[PDB]
């Protein structure tokens, strides 16, 4: 009785599914009692500071803007960046989960890494099915994943250790010290991030902070009462549910408005006029 | 046009391409920016395995549709 | 203390741990020695889901428990 609204899959299929659902939750009104809290003051300061035609900068306008550009499609182009690049503000631990995606690497693939073996061939999933260094695939191949393969080589060459993952950790810690800065100037700086791949609680202090919780799958924690984005994932994709009474009134009202790429879209350069 | 090809960990890359474009030339847009021999990819859309001689647009293929990506020595 | 987190596949981490530790913190050891980043893990004990701020004697997790570990998808 749910109606499941599909989302883009550029990558950011997270972003466009929590945008699409955040929208409905914002034109019902439903987050009318949570519009004036520090979470939700920042998401308009992020959606001002990417649209330079957003105009008075408000609630009021936000609002008008997402029925406007009413279209799924629109919504995703005019807010997931904007809940991109408002997630960006909640990562305090980021240069310690490049160590971990580095270790990772280095662990799971010191003799692929040695033997030449080119990137494609590398372990990059876990005995579990987890993602191991996602961050570092989505780095260009020829200008910093393969020159990447070539330095590990040579800094492997003094592994006289033990082939641990805690002995990698500590091991990179002390001989990696700069090229550890190096990827994070090139992930921070990474201009196709939002086609990386994405995990619920990657974005877990952005939506906490919005008074949001992400229900993957409909394993949903009961004790939990805060409103809930209901997210659907099956070919390794983020889809968003929707009831009907809510997809009729939100949802899809216009046709399509905009004609840009997601790259022009993040990237902000092409703007989206005002409403109207 | 645009459309995205995807990994099993969810990573997606973005391809430039006309729908009359053979699946056997997506293949070497993919060998280009990620190393993959075409021989060793195997793509798939909405379950449909993509073979080499058709186009896009036999597959119904349109701007923004997302590909599945594997790799036949991994699976 | 020690507590026992099994997953799917049948694997056992033995993780020395403290009541006071909190979710996160059991996240992190489990990176450590097995690499799964915690924003894939969900961690489960007797049914109920454990939040990342919460501590192990909130639960009433105790000596020897055993905790579940299911993975959180990615998508694209």
């Amino acid at each position: 009785m749910a109606k499941t609204i599909k989302a883009t899959g550029d990558g950011a299929a997270l972003f466009n599914a929590v945008s699409i659902g955040l929208s409905v939750e914002i034109l019902s009104g439903r987050l009318d009692s949570q519009l004036d809290t520090p979470g939700y003051q920042a998401l308009l300061d992020e959606f001002a500071k990417h649209h330079p035609q957003f105009n008075p900068k408000s609630w009021k306008t936000l609002k008008e803007w997402l029925a406007y550009y009413n279209d799924t499609r629109d919504i995703e182009l005019i807010l997931a960046p904007v809940l991109f690049n408002l997630n960006q503000k909640y990562q305090d631990h980021l240069d310690e989960e490049i160590l971990n995606e580095l270790t990772n690497l280095v662990w799971k693939n010191k003799a692929n890494i040695e033997n030449g073996q080119a990137w494609f061939q590398l372990q990059n999933t876990g005995d579990l099915g987890e993602a191991l260094f996602p961050k570092l695939e989505n780095l260009d191949l020829k200008k910093d994943r393969a020159p990447l393969l070539d330095k590990l080589r040579e800094i492997l060459k003094d592994y006289k250790l033990e082939l641990t993952r805690e002995n990698v950790k500590q091991f990179l810690t002390e001989k990696a010290k700069e090229l550890l800065s190096a990827l994070k100037k090139k992930i921070s700086s990474d201009p196709h991030a939002f086609q990386r791949g994405y995990s619920c609680d990657e974005l877990k202090g952005m939506t906490d902070a919005l008074a949001i919780s992400l229900v993957e799958n409909r394993e949903e924690d009961i004790t939990d009462n805060r409103i809930k984005i209901r997210l659907e994932n099956q070919e390794e994709h983020w889809n968003v549910l929707c009831n009907e009474e809510d997809s009729e009134r939100f949802l899809d009202s216009t046709p399509s408005r905009l004609k840009m790429t997601s790259l022009e879209a993040y990237r902000g350069d092409k703007q989206v006029s005002a409403p109207t | 046009m645009q459309i995205f090809v995807k990994t099993l960990t969810g990573k997606t890359i973005t391809l430039e391409v006309e729908p009359s474009d053979t699946i056997e030339n997506v293949k070497a847009k993919i060998q280009d920016k990620e190393g993959i021999p075409p021989d060793q990819q195997r793509l798939i859309f909405a379950g449909k395995q993509l073979e080499d001689g058709r186009t896009l647009s036999d597959y119904n293929i349109q701007k923004e549709s997302t590909l599945h990506l594997v790799l036949r020595l991994r699976g």
